[PDB]
C-alpha cells in the first residue's frame, strides 16, 4: 500500500508567516486519462472530527478563506497558508485516495506559531504529609509561561543526577500568549525521600543565559 | 442536514468483544459506500473497513482480518462494526465516512468515541495539595486514577485566569498521574480561598482538595 | 441461443462445453441477459451451427486491483451474477480508479480458438464512473492481422431488462499458434474461457418438436 | 404508436474546420450516441477540410435505423446535429425501376 510522510513533522512559525508544509508519497496518485490528483487535506484539532480543506489538490473546499491553497502534483505537494493565523493551530494531514479499499493518510504535522523568546518561571513544591502517610513521596518542579518549547530539567537529590525515576509532560502552547509550560515529576518511596536532605530542579533552556537551579531542605520552611 | 453520530464505546478486556454501531440523518442511506477509520491515542489514522452500496462487497484490513466484523442495515438506517479477540493495539477512537463519487464534493466525518482494549479496572484518585512557599505558584496533584478521562477546575470555575492543566502520564503501575496550576498574585495567599475540583466520571467521585501555603 | 454457449447466462450453463452433431434453435432463444448485441452476430451462427460443439478452454486472466465479481440484477443465477464465463470487471470499490491493465492469450492446440469480450456502454456518463474510474476509455485490441479500438458510448437508451446501459459483445479468431492482445481501463466485460470448435454439425430452425425413432 | 414500423434519419454535421464547428455549436468535443434495444451507436463529427460543393465544404452524413412498432429511440448529444421533425411510414407496396426515358400512360 501507499505509504506518506511529511515534513517538517513540526513546525513552529510565528505569525503572519508564510507556512510551508511539504508532503511525500511512495506511490503516484495522479490517474491518467483524466488527469487528477488524489490528495486531500483535513484539520483536525484534538478531540474534533477532520475538517475538509482542499480536495483535488489544487481545489479549495467551500468555507476555506484564501489563504489556504494547496499546490504540487504527482508523488509531491505543499499547502502554504500565505498569511498564518492563530485560527490555524491545528494538526494537518496528508491523503490518498488513489487505491481503493486502503486510504493511507499521513504522518501530520503542528503547526504552532512562535513569539519572543521567554525564560520559564520556575518552582519547586515537596511531596504533601497526607501523600507521605501513603508511603510515597512525590516531587514536583514547574516551568511557567515559556518559549520555545524546547527546555530541559535535570533533578538532584543530595547533588547526585536522578535516572528511571521521574517523569514529565508538556502543555499545547497557550492560546493567551503562544507559550508553553512544563510539569515533572520525581517518584520515590517514602523511604527512600525521608532519607535525603537538599532537594533540587536545574533548569537550561534559550532564554537563560545559565541553568538556573531551585531547592528546598527537606523539613526546612 | 446530514450528520453522524458513532456508539458502543467503553472499556473492555482484550480477547473479548464489542459491537460498534452508526447512526446517520438527511441523505439517501442505501445507495453510497460506507467507511471506518479509527485513531489511536495521539497517532495517524487508519481505514478498517468498507461495504458499497448493495452490501455485496465488503473489503477489511490486516490488523483485524479475522478479528473484525461490519455490516449494514438499509430499511433500518445502521452500520455495524462487531469486534473480537480483541488486542491493546486496536485501543483507539474511531470516526468516518465520505461522499464518494466522481463530481462533486465530500467531506464528513461523526464525534467519536473512546474504546481502550485494557482489562484492568477502573480506579479514581487522590488529591493532595502543592503548596506555596509577587507572585505565588500552587496547585493540585491527581495521582494514581484509571481509565481517561478526568476533568479539574478551581474554585467551581470561578478561577481561569493564569491557569494550566497537563496531560496524564502513564505510570509503570498503569495507572495515568497528572497535574493541574493557577498563578496568582503573592497577596491573595490569604485572603482568598483557592479550591480545585476534581471529577472523574469513570468511577463517579468528586473531591474538592483545598490547597493552602505552609 | 447459439450465441449464449458462448457467453454462457444463467441459462447455458450445460451448454458451455455440449458435445453435439446438430442444433436446433427456438423462437425465443437470446444470447443475452444484460441487454445487449453483439456485433457481426449471423456470421458467428453458421459457424457455430457447423461446430460440433464446444471445448472449452480456460483462458487465465488475474485481475489485481479490481473486481471481478461483477454482479447485476439482470443476470441472476441465485440472486445477481453475470455471465458464467463473464467477469464483469468493476472498478475496485464502486467509483475507484480502474487502472490500465493489459492481458494476452496464447493458442496451444492445432485448432483455432473463439474469443469474445464487450464493451460497456454504460447507461449515463456517470454509471460510467460508477462502474470504472473517470475520463474516456479506449479497448483497443491486437493481433498479427486484428486492429481494431473501440470507445465505450455513453448514452441514454431504451431499458431493457430494468436496465439502461448496454452491453456490445464483439469476437475475433485466434489462429493456433498465435496471441491476443488487450489493453484498456474501463468499460470492460472480461473473458474467462474462450471456445475451442469440436468438428462438423448442423444448425437450423424450427419451431416445433422433435422425433428420434426416425 | 402504430401496427407499422417507422423510418428515423437524422445527421451529423461535419463541420468544414474546428472553427464552424464552434461557429453553429459550441466549442470542445461532441458524440451523438443513438440507443436502441437493439441498436446502439456512438458518432463523433468530423472536423476537417473538404471540396466545396454548392460554395460549402463542411458536409452533412446522414443516418437512419428502422423503429419497431410498440418501441423508442434516444439521442444524447450537445453538437452538429441535424434534427429530426417528421419520421415516414411505409403506405405498402409498390416498386422502383430506373430509366432515362419518357413515359406512357395508355398502354
Ligand atoms: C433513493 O430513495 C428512493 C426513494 O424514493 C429509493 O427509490 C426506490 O428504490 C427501489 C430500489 O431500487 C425501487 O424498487 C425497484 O425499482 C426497479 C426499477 O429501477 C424495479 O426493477 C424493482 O422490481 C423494484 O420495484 C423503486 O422503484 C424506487 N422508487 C422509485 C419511485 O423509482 C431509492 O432506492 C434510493 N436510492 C437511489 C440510489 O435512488
Ligand atoms: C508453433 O510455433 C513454434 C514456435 O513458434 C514452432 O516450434 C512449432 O513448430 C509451431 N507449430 C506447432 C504445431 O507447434
Ligand atoms: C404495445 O405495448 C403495450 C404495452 O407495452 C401493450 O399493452 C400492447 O398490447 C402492445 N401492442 C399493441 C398493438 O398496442
Amino acid at each position: 500500500d501507499i505509504v506518506m510522510t511529511q515534513s517538517p513533522d513540526s513546525l513552529a512559525v510565528s505569525l503572519g508567516e508564510r507556512a510551508t508544509i511539504n508532503c511525500k508519497s511512495s506511490q503516484s496518485v495522479l490517474y491518467s486519462s483524466n488527469n487528477k490528483n488524489y490528495l486531500a487535506w483535513y484539520q483536525q484539532k484534538p478531540g474534533q472530527p477532520p475538517k475538509l480543506l482542499i480536495y483535488w489538490a489544487s481545489t479549495r473546499e467551500s468555507g476555506v478563506p484564501d489563504r489556504f491553497s494547496g499546490s504540487g502534483s504527482g508523488t509531491d505537494f505543499t499547502l502554504t497558508i500565505s498569511s498564518l493565523q492563530a485560527e490555524d493551530v491545528a494538526v494537518y494531514y496528508c491523503q490518498q485516495y488513489y487505491s481503493t479499499p486502503g486510504l493511507t493518510f499521513g504522518g501530520g504535522t503542528k503547526v504552532e506559531i512562535k513569539r519572543t523568546v521567554a525564560a520559564p518561571s520556575v518552582f519547586i513544591f515537596p511531596p504533601s504529609d497526607e501523600q507521605l502517610k501513603s508511603g510515597t513521596a512525590s516531587v514536583v518542579c514547574l516551568l511557567n509561561n515559556f518559549y520555545p518549547r524546547e527546555a530541559k530539567v535535570q533533578w538532584k537529590v543530595d547533588n547526585a543526577l536522578q535516572s528511571g525515576n521521574s517523569q514529565e509532560s508538556v502543555t499545547e502552547q497557550d492560546s493567551k500568549d503562544s507559550t508553553y509550560s512544563l510539569s515533572s515529576t520525581l517518584t520515590l518511596s517514602k523511604a527512600d525521600y525521608e532519607k535525603h536532605k537538599v532537594y533540587a530542579c536545574e533548569v537550561t533552556h534559550q532564554g537563560l543565559s545559565s541553568p538556573v537551579t531551585k531547592s528546598f531542605n527537606r523539613g526546612e520552611c | 442536514q446530514v450528520q453522524l453520530v458513532q456508539s458502543g464505546g467503553g472499556l473492555v478486556q482484550p480477547g473479548g468483544s464489542l459491537r460498534l454501531s452508526c447512526a446517520a440523518s438527511g441523505f439517501n442511506f442505501s445507495s453510497y459506500e460506507m467507511n471506518w477509520v479509527r485513531q489511536a491515542p495521539g497517532k495517524g489514522l487508519e481505514w478498517v473497513s468498507y461495504i458499497s452500496s448493495s452490501g455485496s462487497t465488503i473489503y477489511y484490513a490486516d490488523s483485524v482480518k479475522g478479528r473484525f466484523t461490519i455490516s449494514r442495515d438499509n430499511a433500518k438506517n445502521s452500520l455495524y462494526l462487531q469486534m473480537n479477540s480483541l488486542r491493546a493495539e486496536d485501543t483507539a477512537v474511531y470516526y468516518c465516512r465520505l461522499l464518494w463519487f466522481g463530481e462533486l464534493f465530500f467531506d464528513y466525518w461523526g464525534q467519536g468515541t473512546l474504546v481502550t482494549v485494557s482489562s484492568a479496572s477502573t480506579k479514581g484518585p487522590s488529591v493532595f495539595p502543592l503548596a506555596p512557599s509577587g507572585t505565588a505558584a500552587l496547585g493540585c496533584l491527581v495521582k494514581d486514577y484509571f481509565p481517561e478521562p478526568v476533568t479539574v477546575s478551581w474554585n467551581s470555575g470561578a478561577l481561569t485566569s493564569g491557569v494550566h492543566t497537563f496531560p496524564a502520564v502513564l505510570q509503570s503501575s498503569g495507572l495515568y498521574s497528572l497535574s493541574s496550576v493557577v498563578t496568582v498574585p503573592s497577596s491573595s495567599l490569604g485572603t482568598q480561598t483557592y479550591i480545585c475540583n476534581v471529577n472523574h466520571k469513570p468511577s463517579n467521585t468528586k473531591v474538592d482538595k483545598r490547597v493552602e501555603p505552609k | 441461443g447459439l450465441l449464449g454457449t458462448i457467453t454462457g447466462p444463467p441459462q447455458c450453463d450445460q451448454f458451455l462445453e455440449f458435445s453435439a452433431d446438430l442444433i436446433i434453435e427456438r423462437r425465443e432463444g437470446s444470447d443475452v441477459c444484460y441487454p445487449g448485441k453483439f456485433v457481426n452476430e449471423e456470421a458467428l451462427r453458421q459457424i457455430l451451427r457447423e461446430s460440433g460443439g464446444i471445448d472449452k478452454e480456460a483462458m487465465g486472466f488475474t485481475y489485481s486491483g479490481i473486481r471481478t465479481n461483477g454482479a447485476t440484477s439482470a443476470c441472476r443465477r441465485s440472486g445477481s451474477s453475470f455471465y458464467a464465463e463473464m467477469k464483469w470487471l468493476l472498478s475496485n470499490t464502486d467509483n475507484a480508479a480502474f487502472p490500465q491493465m493489459t492481458k494476452s492469450y496464447k493458442n496451444t492446440r492445432k485448432s483455432p480458438a473463439l474469443i469474445v469480450w464487450g464493451i460497456h456502454h454504460s447507461v449515463s456518463t456517470a454509471e460510467q464512473t460508477k462502474l470504472y474510474g473517470s475520463g474516456n476509455k479506449l479497448v483497443t485490441v491486437g493481433s498479427s492481422n486484428y486492429q481494431q479500438s473501440f470507445v465505450p458510448s455513453p448514452g441514454a437508451r431504451p431499458q431493457v431488462n430494468g436496465l439502461s446501459g448496454r452491453i456490445d459483445f464483439h469476437w475475433l479468431m485466434l489462429n493456433p499458434n498465435d496471441t491476443v492482445t488487450f489493453s484498456f481501463n474501463g468499460a470492460f466485460i472480461a473473458p474467462d474461457r474462450a471456445s475451442f470448435l469440436r468438428g462438423k454439425s448442423m444448425g437450423i430452425q424450427s419451431g416445433v418438436q422433435v422425433d428420434a425413432n426416425c
